[PDB]
C-alpha cells in the first residue's frame, strides 16, 4: 500500500535485510535506530531566472524528489530562486544542521540551468556569471567542514546541462 | 587525544549528463533524469545500494533518441555499499 | 543507414587520491595505490566486477596514517557490470 | 600455479562464470571468444623529468602494472617520460589502432607527478606548465574519437597527486 510513509517506494522486508548484511560483510554502511535519527534532506531548485528561459515543469522535479527523500525517511528541505551566494549560504547551513549528528547519511539535490563549470543561480547571464561549482559542494559537506557526517553517505543528485552539446554521434549500422 | 580521518570520503554524485553535454527536461513531465531516478529508487532501493540503482538509471538512457543523455556517476568516495533498506 | 550512440559512455576513471590531495609512493615499494590495486585486482578480478573492485580498494585506505589517501572513482558512464573473467 | 599467462591473478572457474550470469541478467559486458581477441592496454609512466624531483620506484609500478594487465589477457603497450603533446600524440595512436575491432574492453594506466589541474609532462615546471587534463584522455577515447571502442569499458587508471594538501582532518575521539 502507498498510503505509508514511504509511498510507491517497495518496501526492504526484514527476511531481505538480513540476507543483504549475508550476502556482503562488514562493508555496508551502518543505519541508525528508526526510531531515534534525524535524517535530513535538501533540495536547492531554482525556476525563476532573471536572464535565462524559465524552467517549466521543475515544479514536478520538486513534488517527486521530496516526496521520494521523505518516503526514505528524510527531512526534506526545499529552497527556490537562489543565487550561487544564496546557495553556498544555505549549503553552510545545512552543514552546521544539529540533526546530522544523529543520522547516518544526507541526500543533497541541485536542481537548475547549467554550463560546463557548474550550476547556474537566479541571476546568471553570459555578461556576469552566477556560477556554483560541483567542487564547492563538496568542500562545503566534507570532513573538514561538516564534521557531523564524516563516515556517512554524502549523495549528491544535479539536474543540469554540462554544455551546449547533444551528445551524440552517428554511426552506420 | 586527537585521530586522523580522511578529509572527503563517502561522497557520491550523479549528474544528469556527461560533461560539455545537455540534459533534457519536458515542460509538463518534468526533468527526464529526475522522473527516471525516481522510478529506479522506488523500484530497486529495497534490493540494491545505491551505486547499483545509478548504474541502472545509466542503463535505461543506453537507447539514445532525439534527445539523448547519458547521467555520470562522479567523484565517489564511498569505502562501503550503500542500502536505504526502506521500510527501516 | 545511420543511427545516434552517445558520445561518452563505458567510462570508469580510477584516481590515487581525492581532488587538492597528494597520493604516495614508496621509493623502493612503489606506489601504494598501484601495489593496492595489483593486489585486490588479482584477488577479487575472478569474483567482482571492476567498480566493486575498486570500492574494495577504497575501502582499505579507510583508516588513516602519517602518509593518508583516497582512491577516487571518477566520472563512470559503465551502463553495465564489468567482469575479468579471469582464465576465459 | 603463477606458471600460466595469468600469474598471480586467481581464475574464474567455469561453474563461478555461469552464476555470474545468472546472478545478473542482460547487463554485464560482453567478452569476446579467448582464441580470436586482440585486447590491448596503454601505460605511460613518467619517471625522469626535467624540473621536478625523480620518480624512484616507478620501475616496480610499471613491472606490476604490465604483468597484471597481460595476466587479465592485454597486450601492453608501455611508453616512458613523455610530454603532455607527446601524451596526447600516443593516445591518439592508440585510439587508431585496428585491433581495438577485435577486442571488448582496454585499459589505460597513468603514473607520473600531478597537480589539481592534471598529469605533469617531462618538461613541466611552475614556470611553464606541461599538463595533460583527464578531460583530454576522456575525449580522445570516447566514441567520436575512438569508435573502436563504442559500448566497450575503458578503464582509466591514474597515479598521481591532485594537489599539495595532507587529505587529512583532525577529530577527537
Amino acid at each position: 500500500t502507498s498510503s505509508g510513509s514511504e509511498g510507491n517506494v517497495k518496501l526492504c522486508s526484514l527476511e531481505e535485510a538480513q540476507r543483504i548484511w549475508k550476502q556482503k560483510s562488514a562493508e555496508i554502511y551502518p543505519i541508525m535506530d528508526k526510531s531515534s535519527r534525524t535524517r535530513l534532506a535538501l533540495i536547492i531548485c531554482n525556476e525563476e531566472f532573471d536572464s535565462i528561459p524559465r524552467r517549466t515543469g521543475a515544479e514536478v522535479d520538486i513534488t517527486g524528489m521530496t516526496m521520494l527523500l521523505q518516503n526514505l525517511g528524510y527531512s526534506v528541505d526545499v529552497k527556490k530562486n537562489l543565487t550561487a551566494s544564496d546557495m553556498t549560504t544555505e549549503l553552510e547551513a545545512f552543514a552546521h544542521r544539529p540533526e546530522h549528528k544523529t543520522s547516518d547519511s544526507t541526500f543533497l539535490v541541485f536542481m537548475s540551468h547549467g554550463i560546463r563549470e557548474g550550476i547556474c543561480g537566479k541571476k546568471h547571464s553570459e555578461q556576469v556569471p552566477d556560477i556554483l561549482q560541483l567542487n564547492a559542494i563538496f568542500n562545503m559537506l566534507n570532513t573538514k567542514n561538516c564534521p557531523s557526517l564524516k563516515d556517512k553517505p554524502k549523495v549528491i543528485i544535479i539536474q543540469a546541462c554540462r554544455g551546449d552539446s547533444p551528445g551524440v554521434v552517428w554511426f552506420k549500422d | 587525544a586527537i585521530k586522523k580521518a580522511h578529509i572527503e570520503k563517502d561522497f557520491i554524485a550523479f549528474c544528469s549528463s556527461t560533461p560539455d553535454n545537455v540534459s533534457w527536461r519536458h515542460p509538463t513531465m518534468g526533468s527526464v533524469f529526475i522522473g527516471r531516478l525516481i522510478e529506479h529508487m522506488q523500484e530497486y532501493a529495497a534490493s540494491a545500494d545505491v551505486e547499483e540503482i545509478f548504474r541502472k538509471v545509466r542503463f535505461s538512457f543506453e537507447q539514445p533518441d532525439g534527445r539523448a543523455q547519458m547521467p555520470t556517476t562522479e567523484r565517489v568516495t564511498l569505502t562501503r555499499a550503500f542500502y536505504l533498506f526502506p521500510g527501516h
